[PDB]
RNA sequence: UGAUAUUGAAAUGCUUUCUAACCCGCACCACUUAUCGUGGUGGGAGACAGUGUCAGGCGGGCAGUUUGA
RNA sequence: UGAGUAGCGAAAGACGGGUGAGAAUCCCGUCCACCGAUUGACUAAGGUUUCCAGAGGAAGGCUCGUCCGCUCUGGGUUAGUCGGGUCCUAAGCUGAGGCCGACAGGCGUAGGCGAUGGAUAACAGGUUGAUAUUCCUGUACCACCUAUAUCGAUGGGGGGACGCAGUAGGAUAGGCGAAGCGUGCGAUUGGAUUGCACGUCUAAGCAGUAAGGAUCCGGUACGCUGAGCUGUGAUGGGGAGAAGACAUUGUGUCUUCGAGUCGUUGAUUUCACACUGCCGAGAAAAGCCUCUAGGGUGCCCGUACCGCAAACCGACACAGGUAGUCAAGAUGAGAAUUCUAAGGUGAGCGAGCGAACUCUCGUUAAGGAACUCGGCAAAAUGACCCCGUAACUUCGGGAGAAGGGGUGCUCUUUAGGGUCCCAGAAGAGCCGCAGUGAAUAGGCCCAAGCGACUGUUUAUCAAAAACACAGGUCUCUGCUAAACCGUAAGGUGAUGUAUAGGGGCUGACGCCUGCCCAGU
RNA sequence: CUACCCUUGGUCAGGUUGAAGUUCAGGUAACACUGAAUGGAGGACCGAACCGACUUACGUUGAAAAGUGAGCGGAUGAACU
């Protein structure tokens, strides 16, 4: 049975990485919203 | 010519193909081929904007010249070749200076022709003259619509359109559709009909043979759900059930004209069509 | 320069090859050219060659609070004349 | 689909003509061994189209709701 | 509480000797058993220290544990040539100027990023508990640097450079049976012309080789490149069935010494998109060549380990899923079937007893579908070689129709074929209940309904008489086409042009398609 | 994960049938008809890998949030990855 999560490094960093979030305008807001919370992992 | 396939199986049972007897080289000429990538009916937004397209066999665009703009240098036809992109064949022609080009092949050609501006070496198939030099009653093809732009009308296989009288600045052309319209008189045109007249008679045989030309299946709106297509739901096989047959996007699809093709050219079109 | 940090005195993979090869922990942003010239400038030898490999930070050192060690870079040098590059 | 602005010039409000406006997913040249673009020239069309404000009509293609005891 | 109840996750273990506080469960050993187109060997993702040695037994391990993928303490990843960067570019993303837009921003040119593809110099053997074209030994190759006519582009041209299917061939790897060496010559009746087991060896550098082909440049007209394979050496080198010598079972092991390698028979799925055929007409850019305008140096990342799995995705040490390379013997069409080789494995609860009942498996008197919604399920047919074979038909088919016969071993004679190997005729005879003696591999026929056919679908109650379909017909569309996304720019349609594109219905083929335009 | 699409790679023991065409013959003014070889087509036939999910038994605090056993369909293509 093929499950929903197949791990992959390139896709993970190319969709959810810092550069991808710091690229668009609602990704800078995600970082600005995760920094305020105090999260120790902003993007990965 | 037409090959009729023998019924060795269902699927090939009532099939038919072209003979390919006029095709000489059977190999594309390098340095005139530009790569073409398939778009599968998809917009720049990446969304399926035209239906039933997609898949097929990989091809390669042949840089053909519909302008036919040379100052009167000769050209001896080399070979007639297959072209996956159009219905008509093509012809590779070498000019007497050294330049090779691809022309759309008019029917009955191996001869050698001239890209003229008048009837000096007289009118005959392959010769491409401006319209004012072309006598009334010829059958020409590959007609420009605006000067120096390139041929746009009558480019398909077994296509043609004859020149009726003139009007001092325009000419009257009766297109293959059955329309009479006025064309500017400095617009080029080649002589003759376009070969490959048997392309219409082919029975493509099976459902996977139309599938590798690039086509995809067409569901019928009557077998859809009521939010997908205006025909849509019901119980059992149901009729149209409306005042008129609709398209998938809620417009009448049988009878209603949609001619916003232009307005500035309404004054140039003399007739309707007989299609 | 001091691009060399430490000698690496281990059991076999540093003493079974100390007939000619001498192993160091070096800085983590250096070449084998930098290390090949640094050894020759410090100890006054003729270094025949040098091999380098990186080690990832292990999470082995865990007390009440779990943590990682340092990433470290280890360089083996093969001499052509001289000796005594870790005592 | 009509009025009005962009919007002019003439001759027998409606007609016909001209050209500088406005337009050309037309050709050639220069930015530039890109032509997306800008400009400049020739041609095509021309006070029409396109666009703005106002008004009438069609409009289950889409929306919000109603459908008594 | 249910209750010491259900379960303890597919399967073969038995004994001997250790260690230890404690042994079915840990270590060593002999016998037995399982997989062997895979449970064996190698690698891409993905995990990310789980790999090794010395210690440990609180928790984890569906029991035990003296043990471990668990706890503690120390270690382990080595590159000029391997895979990526310092080379190229698909699709796509991004985009200086630029176009469009209440803002945010959307689109887009030059340019750029980017592999799953193209280019690109290294091979054998040895070694450790843990690396191995990386370290070491031997033998090589490439780029640049210093000593003792050439360079030609950011430009032109050639090449690079390609689909699918079919056989015919050359050679090789691997496979096997004799001879040649090296050890054995006996259990229980027998024999000694007997039983085993090994046969080579790389790159690079030289030879020769089936086959196969009017900018000095390109285009117009009027003996050449490359090419599997073999071979001399490289190689007095390396290795090896094993053989003789040394100390504590020297268990064993360091150590030097010295041995064969020959001819033959079938034959790739590896070695040519080569040649022939076909329609569906089968990437781009650089490296490269070309023409003109003009004695040393050699960097960064990965490398351990698991990788059909107890280490990845499934919450679990979970019968599921997971791309690619290799591919032995007997039998054979064969990567099928049964038994085995190389190599691995005995599955993390057992010992009894042999009740009812449930599950999986074998047999059954006489009859035979009587059961029941319904011959569901099971049984029956099944391999090869011969005869033989109906209505119907779109002339292809139906058809493996249906229905019958043969099949082991031994010995005789006896035209074949390849170059020891493969294929046959006939006759005589032996045996049993039985001869494709096991495993495996169609039940068939007579009529009707639907759909012409192959195909597809409700990921996890439906796979069909439904969808698709080739073919028919109507209709909009003259090119900035119509239609569609955005409803701006910009796009698909289409780098197409009415024998072309969008929409509606019907649905191979054969015979046909009536009447009515009130009304919408 | 799933549905289509784009680009660029990969896989499909074996064995059997025998379309077009060609070529020899023969037959004609001729075309062009009958026979024998050669050829090797096809959403072709049988059947492992591979991809499915038709019938049934088991299970149902499942080994597992869709599986297992036994059979079953396709298996050069409108394939599968």
């Amino acid at each position: 049975v093929k499950r929903t999560y197949q791990p992959n490094k390139r896709k993970h960093s190319k969709v959810h990485g810092f550069r991808k979030r710091m690229s668009t305008k609602n990704g800078r807001k995600v970082l600005a919203r995760r920094r305020r919370k105090g999260r120790k992992v902003l993007s990965a | 010519a037409i090959k009729k396939y023998k019924p060795i199986t269902n699927g090939r049972r009532n099939m038919t193909s072209l003979d390919f007897a006029e095709i000489t080289k059977t190999t594309p000429e390098k340095s005139l081929l530009k790569p073409l990538p398939k778009k599968a009916g998809r917009n720049n937004q990446g969304k399926l904007t035209v239906r039933h397209h997609g898949g097929g066999h990989k091809r390669q665009y042949r840089v053909i010249d519909f302008k036919r703009n040379k100052d009167g240098i000769n050209a001896k036809v080399d070979s007639i070749q297959y072209d996956p992109n159009r219905s008509a064949n093509i012809a590779l022609v070498v000019y007497a200076d050294g330049e090779k080009r691809y022309i759309i092949a008019p029917k009955g050609l191996e001869v050698g022709q001239i890209v003229e501006s008048g009837a000096e070496a007289d009118i005959k198939v392959g010769n491409a003259l401006p319209l004012q030099n072309i006598p009334v009653g010829t059958v020409v093809h590959n007609i420009e619509l605006k000067p120096g732009k390139g041929g746009q009308i009558a480019r398909s296989a077994g296509a043609s359109a004859q020149v009726l009288g003139k009007e001092g600045k325009y000419v009257l052309i009766r297109l293959r559709s059955g329309e009479v319209r006025m064309i500017l008189s400095t617009c080029r045109a080649t002589i003759g009909q376009v070969g490959n007249l048997q392309h219409e008679l082919v029975n493509v045989g099976k459902a996977g043979r139309s599938r590798w030309k690039g086509i995809r299946p067409t569901v019928r709106g009557s077998v859809m759900n009521p939010n997908d297509h205006p025909h849509g739901g019901g119980e059992g096989r149901a009729p149209i059930g409306r005042p008129s047959p609709m398209s998938p996007w809620g417009k009448p699809t049988l009878g209603k004209k949609t001619r916003r093709g232009k307005k500035s050219s309404d004054k140039l079109i003399v007739r309707g069509r007989k299609k | 320069r001091d691009i060399l940090k430490r000698p690496v005195i281990t059991e076999k993979s540093s003493e079974a090859m100390a007939e000619d090869k001498y192993t160091f922990d070096v800085d983590t942003r250096v070449n084998k050219t930098q290390v090949k010239m640094a050894v020759e400038e410090i100890f006054n030898v003729k270094v025949a060659s040098v091999n380098i490999m990186n080690y990832k930070p292990k999470k082995k050192r865990m007390g009440r609070y779990q943590g990682y060690t340092n990433k470290r870079r280890k360089a083996i040098v093969t001499l052509k004349e001289g000796s005594d590059d870790l005592f």
